[PDB]
């Protein structure tokens, strides 16, 4: 997944 | 130049992270609506909000705009994919920078709404949020989508109390 909400986070998948 | 101008630039800015993003999950076949807002991510945005000495739940409602906002970029960009698939980006995203520049216009957008709470509570918040926009669509140089995006981005910014 990768995430922008509040904080880019990003999880290989 | 308005006062509310530093935060609607950040927004703006911030909202450039869809074009890498998009890029990502287009050619890692993910979905754009699985996007972090999540307990875990929602606590820590209402605890770096009190920890700056403001509303949780105004700059939840904030960031939820901006996550609408976002996403409604990447799905632009997806349709246009669809339709003319050549025009999309020939470079891969930068996603290790992009890290790093969510954090820093996080941190400025969180420190510009305790500097400005005064205003963001005043009648004349909503004229001040129009000459922002107005100037932030101008300097950024924004297209139709930015400017959509900049306004549902910045929607509730005068509803503080």
């Amino acid at each position: 997944y990768l995430w922008t909400y509040y904080e880019l986070i990003f999880k290989p998948c | 130049t308005s006062q509310l101008a530093e935060l609607v630039d950040a927004a703006a800015e911030r909202l450039e992270v869809a074009d890498p993003v998009a890029a990502f999950k287009w050619r890692a076949q993910l979905p754009i609506e699985d996007s972090g807002r999540v307990e875990q991510q929602l606590a820590k945005l209402g605890e770096d909000a009190r920890s700056q000495h403001i509303d949780p739940d105004y700059v939840t409602r904030v960031f939820d705009d901006q996550i609408r906002a976002t996403e409604a970029i990447e799905y632009s960009r997806f349709s246009d994919w669809k339709l003319n698939p050549a025009s999309a980006p020939p470079e891969p995203p930068d996603l290790s920078a992009s890290r790093s520049a969510i954090d820093s216009l996080n941190n400025r957008m969180l420190s510009q709404i305790w500097s400005h709470w005064s205003l963001l509570s005043a009648p004349s918040c909503a004229a001040q949020l129009d000459r922002a926009k107005r100037d932030i669509v101008r300097s950024r140089h924004l297209d139709s989508l930015y400017q959509r995006a900049l306004t549902t981005a910045t929607q509730s910014y005068c509803q503080a109390l």
